[PDB]
RNA sequence: UCGGAGUACAAAAAACCCUCCGAGUGAUUUUAAUCUAGACAAACCAGUCAAAAUAACCAUAACAUCACUUAUUGAUCCAAAAUUUUGAUCAACGGAACAAGUUACCCUAGGGAUAACAGCGCAAUCCUGUUCUAGAGUUCCUAUCGACAAUAGGGUUUACGACCUCGAUGUUGGAUCAGGACACCCAAAUGGUGCAACCGCUAUUAAAGGUUCGUUUGUUCAACGAUUAAAGUCCUACGUGAUCUGAGUUCAGACCGGAGCAAUCCAGGUCGGUUUCUAUCUAUUAUAAAUUUCUCCCAGUACGAAAGGACAAGAGAAAUGGGACCAACCUCACAAACGCGUCUCAGAGAUAAUUAAUGAUUUAAUCUUAACCUAAUUAACUCAUAAUAAAUCCAGCCCUAGAACAGGGCACA
RNA sequence: GUUUACCAAAAACAUCACCUCUAGCAUUACUAGUAUUAGAGGCAAUGCCUGCCCAGUGACACCAGUUUAACGGCCGCGGUAUUCUGACCGUGCAAAGGUAGCAUAAUCACUUGUUCUCCAAAUAAGGACUUGUAUGAAUGGCCACACGAGGGUUUUACUGUCUCUUACUUCCAAUCAGUGAAAUUAACCUUCCCGUGAAGAGGCGGGAAUAAAAAAAUAAGACGAGAAGACCCUAUGGAGCUUUAAUU
RNA sequence: AACAAACUCCUAGCCCAAUACCGGACUAAUCUAUUGAAACAUAGAAGCAAUAAUGUUAAUAUGAGUAACAAGAAGCCUUUCUC
RNA sequence: ACCAAAGCUAGCUCAACAUACUAAACAAAUACAAAAAUACACCAAAAUAAAAUAAAACAUUCACCUAACAUUAAAGUAUAGGAGAUAGAAAUUUUUAUCCUGACGCUAUAGAGAUAGUACCGUAAGGGAAAGAUGAAAGAAUAAAAUAAAAGUAAAAAAAAGCAAAGAUUACCCCUUCUACCUUUUGCAUAAUGGUUUAACCAGAAAAAAUCUAACAAAGAGAACUUUAGCUAGAUACCCCGAAACCAGACGAGCUACCCAUGAGCAGUUUAAAAGAACCAACUCAUCUAUGUGGCAAAAUAGUGAGAAGACUUGUAGGUAGAGGUGAAAAGCCUAACGAGCCUGGUGAUAGCUGGUUGUCCGAGAAAGAAUUUUAGUUCAACCUUAAAAAUACCCCAAAAACCCUAAAUUCCAAUGUAUUUUUAAGAGAUAGUCUAAAAAGGUACAGCUUUUUAGAAACGGAUACAACCUUGACUAGAGAGUAAAAUCUUAAUACU
């Protein structure tokens, strides 16, 4: 396991990259 | 079993080891709880309850006088002469509730004890046996059967001497003179009025005793009891007859 | 290279708070142990050589926020409060066991 | 071993199978399956794929 | 071994060959008693507090104090002292009453729980490219380089981890045979120059072929002699010991220097030292359609003040490699085999970087991930083309055909 | 001359020589002997030599003491003749401070020391230079004749060792006839590639290839077969050897 | 949308996984006590159950009809030749 | 259809009784080199048993272990012990004779080793087997009856594709779905271990405390003891194979090391030489290389080599024996393995270490805190299983828990939701951990790295494959149905006249 804060862009778990995708900013249209 | 190991080869240690760590039962420091226990005499505890229990059950009498024997045989107590057994001793459970009147032979007696008996108009003796001697009284049958002279009874060793010399004790080799004193002094620390024993018609029977140096009722060391023939033998020579006698 | 650092390895002393507000405490149970002065005691609270809280009596232990007047002898403590300002007063915090049980009771033993 | 595990997916298996003839005979009129299914159920036809 | 602070941020507990402080007792007098409720703590052994009661003394008097006050310490047995009491760097500090070295002459039970060789993980170290310009370059950042710094990737070196194998994954260099990558040494095409030519420096594109022979060292490496178009870098169990070698490492023998009183030891040297296997399975056992150098010539021309000195085009001769053959020479005591000898070796398409024409978004210009048409142009690669070709005589004998099986002849011979 | 019978035949051991040590003597060794004798050892002919040191240890004396051809040992720091070097001087410790000789050696490392000769080219070989701060004098130093199935180098002559292989015979080999074994073997209907995975896949995943058998060949893989790894660590598992370990 | 589980409904039930240790109910084959009499019942006893120890003994294969082994020639048959 | 299969006797085991105990055979020859009729002799002997092991090491100690005269009790008591492991009496008690003896012992891999201490392997001490089947008659062999059932072959070679099978199917394949089995591990299809296959044989054993059932009960037991509901009886229990070694007594110097006896060899050639001189055979050693490597050979063959009148080879026979012998020291040789022979006995030596551990089904089900010559193991605590008793357990609002600054959040507690928890009596296993998310530490703000705390998981579905990520309350049958996690991810951009 690496620490907390690394040097390579650490790969997120693969539950928290869906959550950073149904968060994204939507401008409006 | 278990997987590998001592378990599963069956070779763990001793009982009490614990892994080479100083085990419990060689850190704690000797003291003496069982030092010479194997010397210390054991009395057998008597209960005034089970002694009334007894005889209104018809297990013993109070008409013939009551002595270690006779309580065996009523299986009343169960003496073990091998396990350093010096006879039985009198407990005051049932003190209140006591109303026979008997002649009762212990080898230990409590001050309550004796006060209840005598409340009634008995009488309480305490006597010393030998092992040798009370393995005999307790199983006399077996005893006449090994074609044996009655030995004599052995005196007290000096520690147990002031127990049955004093006239508080009851002490079958007590002064007789001070037994009426020391009645009465029980008579007045407890508040019950001492009957006059000589005006009863059982005083033969109340009055019986041992010689010390003899075991049973009316028999004599020296005497061979043939069982079989119904006859008891007795010795002629000086000899025998003086040490059988001193 | 090597260890300079030598006899760090130590286990705590379970320093803490053993009762907290509304336990039914008996007289002799120890309230709390502590190494500096976090708590002082308080009504029925004794204090032991080791700075221990034990209740003296049977009830229920209470917490407090009271003001602090220390005794004249000290004299650390006596010199911090002549440096205060006008304006200011100590707080400190205090343990409390409210007596459940009464004194005793009167019974009639004998009518003569 | 073979025999129980075959024996769960042999109901699977029918199952795929009644689909594919499904969908071939529902492809032969213009009509695909997930179309043929869904406005079925809402006419209240309760017809399993057997 | 024992205590304090952080790691352990707010009840408790909580680790490391983790980060920092200490303790193995002194000073003083207030010389600190007996007995018992209830609790903290804890595997156990141990450690801690403590009301009431009794005695001591103000005649209804119990916390010895100070030094971060927290640590200032040791169990049984046993021994000594009066019976009250005391006794260990038992510090390996839950402590065996008293015991060291060496083994490459080694043995046995086990471990990939644990090292050396190999793979793998990772990228400190190493390697390759780019971003940023202070400056070096006489002037001039980027012809050639580029400090202090930024960023991405390769998995060759020494490490790090100890994940698969210790009822065995045989370990350096050579010999044989080489498969592959391109970060190209040569061969081909091209941009830039502080490129006149010649000789160079640097960058883009291309992996079909090629990359020498010797003296010393076991050597890979390195130095040196001669040469070549060039003597590339690296992976492949740092390829390849069921193909070979054993010089070196790496057993048992023996000296020299040193360490040790010795036995013995030294990534210190020196001489000697068994390299096993009958192939079960997988895999495999021939198509061709060349490459480079040198000479002559162009030409002492182009280019240059001179000195020096070309490319392209043309012609010729050799070498290696592929595939074949004995008239002669040579090996040659078979009528054959063989090299040192002789013979042969190829057209079209197609491309990468780059160069040029026409032309719009942008009525200029502009080779165009703008269209149409068209031009100059590396190597691969593909193909033209060449080789193979008849279903069903076959006992026997012969054969320049052959392990067996097949194949070619046997009418005039 | 001798040795590790069955991986080392040597530079190891022995040996003539030299030297040290212990013993004044009788019926089974030594010995049917008596110090020019006989045992316990070291070092290795010959030739030139074998320097200094009894503090420690050991032995003898068993007291002072005596012994190194007994085990063993045989030095720093600072300054000084233009410069360099250091004859010399100051000072300290020791039982004495490495003397003669030889020397990049079979002699820690530096090391492929430097130089000359040999070769077209020399990490080799021989000859010199030389602090070897870890050479060195019977645990022997140094020099030489003869000798050596020891180790290294050079010249000459020969040759398939090699540039570069070829021809022909015999034993093997392949076919036929006879007899007929061994290690090995979980079951196999026993492919290639990339990826995955206990980290190197005939078996998993994604794709490719694919009538079935026989005989003869080459050894890349089956972490091939063989020996419960000899290396390394662990085991309160063994043994041999030595002594300043403990007990005796 | 659809397709998609050891999940959850539907129809019947005998009505919910597992390594070390622990608990329970049954049971194959032997002998004995009484039954049984085309092979069993209730009990009491044990040498009471083998797909696995480079397991033991015996028999079989595979490797494999493979590796490897032998007799000089002719004749008139035992006499002459070749070594 | 071959190979094979089946049988029930031979005899054996453990006792009892019992005479009282070296059998049978001894014509002749038997301790000369045994089985050889016959000549001046010598003859004989003893010295405590040690150690493997236990104390988790090992030095004092370690039952039985040569010699006891028994049984019921005293008693596992008094005592003796690095006072540790363990060792352990006596005084004093009990015991009525002869017959009733046979078998809940085996049946040819069993039972003695046995058909036999014979074959055979060793110089010797010593080790030591396999092997039998017809019937009343084989003086019924043109002979008869019985299973024709183990592996291995024949009858009958094979046709794309895959742990060899299952789902199936009109149909053997073709299709679809599945990473052999045990052991050992954090995790094995693993290229980690073992097995060619078949038959036979081969591995849990003890009753102090306890639970269940029963007798009798303040008493129980067919003496000796235990007893404040206890005592007596029954039932329920704890393996196999393996070291290098250690000690004692025997047998080995016919090979080899050395020595004492007694013998026998060295031709030619060169030199005043029989000089540990020289050339070269017989003869004796074995330098170098190549074949050979289950070979001709458990050390050889071919070529080539060194000595060859000596410190030389060699025959016969004798001597030295394991705490030793012997050695021109190689830690050599002493009968094909010598850092110390072989055989037997102690011996079923002992292993915390490796391997093995045999019928079906069902219930519940644990990853490590503390000491330890201890981290390859044990003994406690926690957790858990079986039985039992009892009342409260989890969730848990307000209040409450420190002083300079300080996050996620813990402790404690009524309600409520829900059935859990505690105590008592018996217990074993485990105490060698892997990843993911979070808070930290060492490192390179490296590792599938390492040390702690909180939480999760170890699908037969999904991420193509996949221990750790996501969906999932793991029963059986159906040719029914609804759903969950989840299957191709984005941009790949810049004219300025
Ligand atoms: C390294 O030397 C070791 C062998 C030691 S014993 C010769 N290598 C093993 O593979
Ligand atoms: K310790
Ligand atoms: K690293
Ligand atoms: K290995
Ligand atoms: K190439
Ligand atoms: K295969
Ligand atoms: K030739
Ligand atoms: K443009
Ligand atoms: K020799
Ligand atoms: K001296
Ligand atoms: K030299
Ligand atoms: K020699
Ligand atoms: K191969
Ligand atoms: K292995
Ligand atoms: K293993
Ligand atoms: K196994
Ligand atoms: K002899
Ligand atoms: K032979
Ligand atoms: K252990
Ligand atoms: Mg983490
Ligand atoms: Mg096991
Ligand atoms: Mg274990
Ligand atoms: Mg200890
Ligand atoms: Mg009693
Ligand atoms: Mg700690
Ligand atoms: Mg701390
Ligand atoms: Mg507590
Ligand atoms: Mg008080
Ligand atoms: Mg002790
Ligand atoms: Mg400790
Ligand atoms: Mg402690
Ligand atoms: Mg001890
Ligand atoms: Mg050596
Ligand atoms: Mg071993
Ligand atoms: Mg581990
Ligand atoms: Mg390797
Ligand atoms: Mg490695
Ligand atoms: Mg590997
Ligand atoms: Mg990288
Ligand atoms: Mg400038
Ligand atoms: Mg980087
Ligand atoms: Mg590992
Ligand atoms: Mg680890
Ligand atoms: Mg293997
Ligand atoms: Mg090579
Ligand atoms: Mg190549
Ligand atoms: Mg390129
Ligand atoms: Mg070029
Ligand atoms: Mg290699
Ligand atoms: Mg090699
Ligand atoms: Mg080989
Ligand atoms: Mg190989
Ligand atoms: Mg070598
Ligand atoms: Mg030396
Ligand atoms: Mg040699
Ligand atoms: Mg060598
Ligand atoms: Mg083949
Ligand atoms: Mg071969
Ligand atoms: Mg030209
Ligand atoms: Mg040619
Ligand atoms: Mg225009
Ligand atoms: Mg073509
Ligand atoms: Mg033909
Ligand atoms: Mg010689
Ligand atoms: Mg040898
Ligand atoms: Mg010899
Ligand atoms: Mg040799
Ligand atoms: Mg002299
Ligand atoms: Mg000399
Ligand atoms: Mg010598
Ligand atoms: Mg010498
Ligand atoms: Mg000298
Ligand atoms: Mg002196
Ligand atoms: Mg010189
Ligand atoms: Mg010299
Ligand atoms: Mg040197
Ligand atoms: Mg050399
Ligand atoms: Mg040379
Ligand atoms: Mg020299
Ligand atoms: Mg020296
Ligand atoms: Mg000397
Ligand atoms: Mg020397
Ligand atoms: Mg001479
Ligand atoms: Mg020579
Ligand atoms: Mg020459
Ligand atoms: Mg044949
Ligand atoms: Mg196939
Ligand atoms: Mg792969
Ligand atoms: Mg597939
Ligand atoms: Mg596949
Ligand atoms: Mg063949
Ligand atoms: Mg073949
Ligand atoms: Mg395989
Ligand atoms: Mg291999
Ligand atoms: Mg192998
Ligand atoms: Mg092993
Ligand atoms: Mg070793
Ligand atoms: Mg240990
Ligand atoms: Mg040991
Ligand atoms: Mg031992
Ligand atoms: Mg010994
Ligand atoms: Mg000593
Ligand atoms: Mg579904
Ligand atoms: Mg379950
Ligand atoms: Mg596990
Ligand atoms: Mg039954
Ligand atoms: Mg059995
Ligand atoms: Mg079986
Ligand atoms: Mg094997
Ligand atoms: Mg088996
Ligand atoms: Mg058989
Ligand atoms: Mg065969
Ligand atoms: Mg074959
Ligand atoms: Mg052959
Ligand atoms: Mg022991
Ligand atoms: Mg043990
Ligand atoms: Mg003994
Ligand atoms: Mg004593
Ligand atoms: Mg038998
Ligand atoms: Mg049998
Ligand atoms: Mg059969
Ligand atoms: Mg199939
Ligand atoms: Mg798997
Ligand atoms: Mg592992
Ligand atoms: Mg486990
Ligand atoms: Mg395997
Ligand atoms: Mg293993
Ligand atoms: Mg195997
Ligand atoms: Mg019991
Ligand atoms: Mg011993
Ligand atoms: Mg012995
Ligand atoms: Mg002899
Ligand atoms: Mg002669
Ligand atoms: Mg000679
Ligand atoms: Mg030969
Ligand atoms: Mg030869
Ligand atoms: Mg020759
Ligand atoms: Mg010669
Ligand atoms: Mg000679
Ligand atoms: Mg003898
Ligand atoms: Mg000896
Ligand atoms: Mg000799
Ligand atoms: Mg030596
Ligand atoms: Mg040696
Ligand atoms: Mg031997
Ligand atoms: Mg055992
Ligand atoms: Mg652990
Ligand atoms: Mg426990
Ligand atoms: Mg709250
Ligand atoms: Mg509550
Ligand atoms: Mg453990
Ligand atoms: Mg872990
Ligand atoms: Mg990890
Ligand atoms: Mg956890
Ligand atoms: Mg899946
Ligand atoms: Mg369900």
């Amino acid at each position: 396991g690496s620490k907390a804060v690394t040097r390579h862009r650490r790969v997120m778990h693969f539950e928290r990259q869906k959550l950073m995708a149904v968060t994204e900013y939507i401008p409006p249209k | 079993r278990g997987h590998k190991g001592e378990r599963q080869r069956g070779t763990r240690p001793r009982l009490g080891f614990e892994g080479g760590q100083t085990p419990f039962y060689l850190r704690i420091p000797k003291y003496g709880f069982n030092e010479g226990h194997s010397f210390r005499h054991q009395y057998q505890p008597l209960s005034l309850n089970r002694l009334q229990y007894l005889i209104d059950l018809g297990r013993v009498d109070p008409t013939q006088p009551i002595d270690l024997t006779q309580l065996v045989n009523g299986r009343g107590v169960t003496i073990q002469p091998s396990k350093r057994d010096y006879g039985v001793q009198l407990v005051e459970e049932g003190a209140d509730t006591f109303k026979a009147k008997v002649n009762i032979e212990v080898q230990m007696a409590s001050e309550l004890a004796i006060a209840a008996i005598e409340k009634n108009g008995g009488v309480v003796t305490t006597a010393f046996y030998d092992p040798r001697s009370l393995e005999i009284l307790c199983k006399p049958v077996p005893f006449f059967l090994r074609g044996q002279p009655i030995p004599k009874r052995m005196l007290p060793p000096e520690a147990l001497v002031p127990y049955y010399t004093d006239a508080k004790n009851r002490g079958y080799l007590a002064d007789p003179a001070r037994f009426p004193e020391a009645r009465l002094e029980l008579a007045r620390k407890y508040g019950y009025v001492l009957p006059d024993i000589t005006k009863d018609e059982l005083f033969k029977m109340l009055s019986t005793r041992k010689d010390p140096r003899q075991i049973f009722f009316g028999l004599a060391p020296g005497w061979v009891v043939n069982m079989a023939d119904k006859k008891i033998l007795k010795p002629t020579d000086e000899n025998l007859l003086k040490y059988y006698s001193s | 290279g090597s260890s300079k650092n030598l006899g760090g390895k130590s286990p705590g002393k379970r320093f803490g708070i053993k009762k907290m507000e509304g336990h039914y405490v008996h007289a002799g149970n120890i309230l709390a142990t502590q190494r500096h002065f976090r708590w002082h005691p308080g009504a029925h609270v004794g204090l032991g050589k080791n700075k221990c809280l034990y209740a003296l009596e049977e009830g229920v232990v209470r917490y407090t926020k009271e003001v602090y007047v220390p005794n004249p002898s000290n004299s650390e403590a006596v010199d911090l409060v002549t440096r205060l300002p006008q304006g200011a007063v100590l707080y400190k915090t205090f343990v409390h066991v409210v007596p459940a049980k009464p004194e005793g009771t009167f019974k009639l033993v004998a009518m003569l | 071993v073979k025999c129980t595990r075959a024996r769960r997916l042999k109901k699977r298996s029918l199952r795929t199978l009644w689909i594919n003839r499904i969908t071939a005979a529902s492809q032969e009129h213009g009509l695909k399956y997930p179309a043929f299914i869904i406005n079925l159920i809402k006419c209240q036809v309760e017809l399993n794929r057997k």
